[PDB]
RNA sequence: UAUGCCAGCUGGUGGAUUGCUCGGCUCAGGCGCUGAUGAAGGACGUGCCAAGCUGCGAUAAGCUGUGGGGAGCCGCACGGAGGCGAAGAACCACAGAUUUCCGAAUGAGAAUCUCUAACAAUUGCUUCGCGCAAUGAGGAACCCCGAGAACUGAAACAUCUCAGUAUCGGGAGGAACAGAAAACGCAACGUGAUGUCGUUAGUAACCGCGAGUGAACGCGAUACAGCCCAAACCGAAGCCCUCACGGGCAAUGUGGUGUCAGGGCUACCUCUCAUCAGCCGACCGUCUUCACGAAGUCUCUUGGAAUAGAGCGUGAUACAGGGUGACAACCCCGUACUGAAGACCAGUACGCUGUGCGGUAGUGCCAGAGUAGCGGGGGUUGGAUAUCCCUCGCGAAUAACGCAGGCAUCGACUGCGAAGGCUAAACACAACCUGAGACCGAUAGUGAACAAGUAGUGUGAACGAACGCUGCAAAGUACCCUCAGAAGGGAGGCGAAAUAGAGCAUGAAAUCAGUUGGCGAUCGAGCGACAGGGCAUACAAGGUCCCUUGACGAAUGA
RNA sequence: UGUAUGGCAAGUCUAACCGGAGUAUCCGGGGAGGCACAGGGAAACCGACAUGGCCGCAGGGCUUGCCCGAGGGCCGCCGU
């Protein structure tokens, strides 16, 4: 049984007093009406801040962190298996509409791999060269100059 | 009120191992079990394998996950175990059910619960 | 498992391994939620005119002929909710979704689970199915797929000590309330359900209560009607086998 | 279609020519076996038995048929009226089965011997 | 005990309730234009007796033909009289005949009539003659082009919002509109006509930057289809009317060529199966209608009636639904199976006839102007500098040129050729047909199950109800008495039942007549709850209760 | 935006629509796209603890106060 079926005979319906369930009034208007007057509290402040950069000179990049790749690498038998050796641009997912494929550096590098991707951290770099290993950037990753 | 016959079952089992054996923890996992799904355990093994040690049952009074790796030789029990997750520990452990890990151990001795 | 395969006279004619899926743990929640869905999702959109008690110009005379301030039209109050003829408040309305949504895993498992509960004979005894059998379900050979006769199911199935079942089903009831005026005065109990591989069973069909199915698409409610698992069922050796992959 | 109000609705509303299905007896074991159907039209002059109503037993030739009514009136099958006449007691045909045909029409008569269609 | 209070009983009144459904409501599939060859709508007629409805039109509930159908019939509507039908009627399908007056209403006028040959009016062609043609008006909504509010929201209110909504003007179709890039701009070595659906996304964008408002490219689908002019170069090689003769059109250009895979011209290579025109012309499927179509009407009991119970038996590619004196697979219609027809798909697809695709080199021959674009003023949009449009003024180039790629200019790069035109299919609606339903079930559901847009109200625009149920069968009450009496009443007859007797299934409450129990003309008002007494009570569905005594015996307690 | 229940889980769900069929149900296909899987910054741009310390509930362990102590709590440390 739900509250709502148990409301025939409370005259309310847990209204208060019948002189409550009117119009807009008892919302204090419409919508989002006063939200600077007598409702102003928890919304967000009025004013406009920043600027946006048009959609088409926007680049999103797929990232990726190390703990993943290194994780799965048993898995991952499908690629290649060297002194590991991945290619990055085929494990991420939806590598297809971005606009290039980042290796972020969280988490432990438990193995030695030799990594082919676009762009590298500071943080990424240390972790596959501290854990024996290389990392190999791409002819489009040529941008870091 | 649960809509699961198996999971009222097994919550059934658990009291009657906890009431009838001298054991704490199948009470316990049975008073978990009976409280919301929100509240239920969802483990993944990179939290096994920090956690847990060799020899002593693993109990998880939810569900295994996943996520992670699991090295060590661990006896892991929980009400159910993701596809993936009882592949990654049959590996290297055994994936075993809370159902049969009252009847291997109904005293509920060396074991560890996880969530 | 091991499935006892019974040709046209009712005879053992050797056997083949019960498929996996019938050692599915039965879940009677699941199964019945599949069905809840299945009949839900096939009822049909309704709703009251939108404009009925609608149209009329009846206006309110307000305060001062002392009556209350109802809308009245040639001295009969109109529109209005209290008022005969008037507008329903809250009324059916078309634009409501009656369909229920369902995973396909959940759904999935839900078949599984009804196909298993056809493998158990206390289930299905308990379902409401009369019948003199132990081994459960009745499999039996390809060659009931080439059978045209009705008549000719019935001596199968007498030599199969199942058609007591049929017997139960062999009493309509005609329902109570106005349901009647709708074209549902009557309703029967289900009886056996048959699953082929080709071509449903043309020659079961019209034996009362039962339901004719084939193992690429019979669903949770052909296996457990009205949510109530344990079917007593007739599969074919082919369809024992193209059931597995379900 | 299968919602009642619209099988009473087609049989109530029926044109002439589709009342005659609603006249229609069953045939007695001999006129079966002679014509290769189970049933026929009932027309005026064919001999009947009545075999439902408070007139069960009684056989009688059929004196009218009213399409319109969807009712025939049989010989002897009579209700006595206050003054003391006998007026007939309308039959529905499905409570009524023929005994002996009326062959004066040869149309009827070449319906009934063809394995084609029915009369 | 008068007037009278409470409860009940018998009978009314009333029409709730229960059961029933010829009507609604909603969803789905199919289909879809009509009209000067006078529509739709309306008026008035039309029947043996005919007021309403339906049909029909002076040939008037109908006439003819073909096919189907069949022994009956003469609508709703069961009367009386009479008639029609084996010369094959009724009835149904298709086609045809007739088809008054008003009505776009068209010779002129007019409240449905009238006055003295009529396309009135506006047009095109033209034999310049109304000779040949066109337009007009209707349709449930859908569709396209114009005009365009306010309440409201913003808790006031002006921009904003309601909303390009309501409403108005014009117009097409069975669908409309759109449409083969002066596109896109995941900027690309990429996409490739258009609608629509899902998404992109409440994203970008707008906004007293308040409230609110709000795309697109792309993607996944549906369906797919591309083409024709103007000009260059030709220059009467042409077109329309007519049987012909003959006439009209046309150098202010008919016709050929050609249309960004630019084309033309000149010189060559090869070739066509592209395109355009035209002929033929479906399968399948879908929608609807139709033919055929299995098996009990056996026994006993109950009943007014078996379609009930018990017993025996049967069919099923048919146990959908309905009918029939009560619960019916087997009594009747149907239902499965098989087969037929029509409509739509569609004058489409396929096939065919004809034409002829294309490539090289040269050639500044051709390629749509108040346009592109700028400025003033407005509207509109998400369009922000960067939407779309209107108005006023100004205003270019000529492919060696021009436009676009979300501020302007110049260069580069990429894309694309505006100011000419056509175009199937996929999508909207629901008039019409058919189907369906956890919809409503006669104060509901349509306003309308009934005479329903009826009766009725208003000068008019407009407004607008209520009314469903005898019975298995009318067997719908003969005869007699009474009475002013076809009234009514009494007696009587029918039926299982008249307390089923005509607004006639059931028959609640309020309430009325009569009557039973209790109280009652010296007595006080929330009408009762709980206790306890009087009086009252057929059975059934409740069976307990009283008194002596005795046992037990809390708190309390002589 | 919560909650209860259920499926699946580092993932999850299909939408339009397509095929089948017992033809509105139902079986199969469809991941376009959504949310989650990293954040911070107006932007350019940069890019994190699969655990380092201490308390300690439940539970487990032991030779019965002593150990191990998920979750939780207090810190460190890391990205911007
Ligand atoms: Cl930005
Ligand atoms: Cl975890
Ligand atoms: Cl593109
Ligand atoms: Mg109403
Ligand atoms: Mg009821
Ligand atoms: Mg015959
Ligand atoms: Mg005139
Ligand atoms: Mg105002
Ligand atoms: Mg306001
Ligand atoms: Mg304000
Ligand atoms: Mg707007
Ligand atoms: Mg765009
Ligand atoms: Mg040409
Ligand atoms: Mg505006
Ligand atoms: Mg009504
Ligand atoms: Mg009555
Ligand atoms: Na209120
Ligand atoms: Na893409
Ligand atoms: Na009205
Ligand atoms: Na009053
Ligand atoms: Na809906
Ligand atoms: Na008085
Ligand atoms: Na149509
Ligand atoms: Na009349
Ligand atoms: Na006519
Ligand atoms: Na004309
Ligand atoms: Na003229
Ligand atoms: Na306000
Ligand atoms: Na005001
Ligand atoms: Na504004
Ligand atoms: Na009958
Ligand atoms: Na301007
Ligand atoms: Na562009
Ligand atoms: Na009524
Ligand atoms: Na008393
Ligand atoms: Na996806
Ligand atoms: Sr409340
Ligand atoms: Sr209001
Ligand atoms: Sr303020
Ligand atoms: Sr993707
Ligand atoms: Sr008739
Ligand atoms: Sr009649
Ligand atoms: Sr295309
Ligand atoms: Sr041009
Ligand atoms: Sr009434
Ligand atoms: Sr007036
Ligand atoms: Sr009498
Ligand atoms: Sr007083
Ligand atoms: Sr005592
Ligand atoms: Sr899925």
């Amino acid at each position: 049984t739900s509250k709502k079926k148990r409301q025939r005979g409370s005259r309310t319906h847990g209204g208060g007093s019948h002189k409550n369930r009117r119009g807009a009034g008892h919302r204090g208007g419409r919508g989002d009406a006063g939200r600077d007057k007598h409702e102003f509290h928890n919304h967000e402040p009025l004013g406009k801040s920043g600027f946006k950069r048009p959609q088409k000179v926007q680049e999103e990049a797929a990232t990726i962190d190390v703990r993943e790749i290194d994780e799965n690498v048993t898995l991952l038998a499908a690629d290649d298996v060297a002194e590991f050796r991945v290619d990055v641009r085929d494990v991420v997912e939806e590598a297809d509409d971005a606009d290039y494929v980042k290796v972020l550096g969280a988490g432990q590098v438990r193995h030695e791999l030799t990594l082919i991707a676009d762009d590298f951290s500071e943080g990424a770099r240390e972790k596959v060269e501290g854990a024996g290993g290389s990392v190999e950037l791409t002819d489009l990753g040529e941008e870091r100059q | 009120s649960k809509t699961n016959p198996r999971l009222s079952s097994l919550i059934a089992d658990l009291k009657s191992a906890a009431r009838s054996s001298g054991g704490a923890v199948w009470g316990d996992v049975a008073e978990r079990l009976e409280k919301p799904r929100r509240t239920h355990a969802e483990v993944n093994l990179g939290r096994i394998e920090r956690y847990a040690q060799e020899d002593e049952t693993v109990v998880v009074p939810g569900k295994v996950l996943g996520s992670g790796v699991l090295q060590k030789d661990v006896t892991v029990a929980a009400v159910d175990f993701s596809g993936t997750a009882e592949t990654k520990i049959d590996q290297v452990g055994e994936a075993v059910s809370l159902e049969q890990a009252i009847e291997n151990n109904p005293e509920g001795s060396h074991v560890r619960v996880i969530r | 498992m091991q499935a006892t395969i019974y040709d046209l006279d009712g005879n053992t004619d050797g056997e083949v391994d019960l498929p996996d899926v019938f050692e599915t743990p039965v879940r009677s929640d699941l199964i019945g939620k599949a069905v809840r869905a299945a009949q839900a999702n096939r009822k049909q959109d309704y709703g009251s005119d939108e404009y009925a008690g609608l149209r009329t110009p009846a206006e309110s005379f307000g305060s001062g002929r002392g009556q209350a301030h109802v809308p009245k039209q040639d001295g009969r109050a109109r529109r209005v909710p209290q008022a005969v003829k008037g507008r329903s408040a809250h009324p059916p309305k078309t634009e409501k979704d009656r369909s229920l949504d369902l995973n396909d895993k959940e759904r999935q498992l839900a078949v599984r689970s009804a196909l298993a509960a056809t493998a158990d004979a206390d289930l299905v005894a308990d379902r409401g199915h009369e019948f003199d059998r132990d081994e459960v379900p009745v499999v039996v050979s390809d060659d009931f797929e080439d059978l045209v006769k009705t008549q000719e199911v019935v001596s199968l199935l007498e030599a199969l000590d199942v058609h007591a079942d049929i017997d139960r089903a062999d009493e309509t009831k005609i329902k109570a309330g106005q349901g009647s005026a709708r074209g549902r005065k009557y309703r029967r109990p289900a009886s056996i359900l048959f699953v082929t591989s080709d071509e449903p069973s043309t020659a079961a069909r019209n034996l009362a209560g039962a339901d004719v199915a084939t193992a690429s698409e019979v669903n949770t409610e052909d296996l457990a009607p009205g949510g109530a698992p344990g079917r007593l069922t007739v599969f074919t050796e082919s369809a024992l086998a193209e059931v597995a992959e379900r | 279609s299968k919602q009642p109000d619209k099988q009473r609705k087609s049989q109530r509303r029926a044109p002439l020519h589709e009342r005659h299905k609603q006249v229609r007896a069953t045939l007695s074991a001999d006129l079966r076996e002679e014509y290769g159907q189970r049933n026929v039209r009932v027309n005026a002059g064919d001999t009947v038995e009545v075999l439902r109503g408070d007139f069960a037993g009684e056989e009688g030739e059929v004196i009218n048929v009213d399409l319109d009514k969807a009712v025939i009136h049989v010989e002897d099958v009579t209700l006595e009226k206050t003054d003391g006449e006998e007026v007939p007691r309308p039959l529905d045909t499905s409570n009524v089965r023929v005994t002996d045909l009326d062959l004066e029409d040869e149309k009827r008569e070449a319906r009934l011997e063809s394995e084609d269609d029915s009369a």
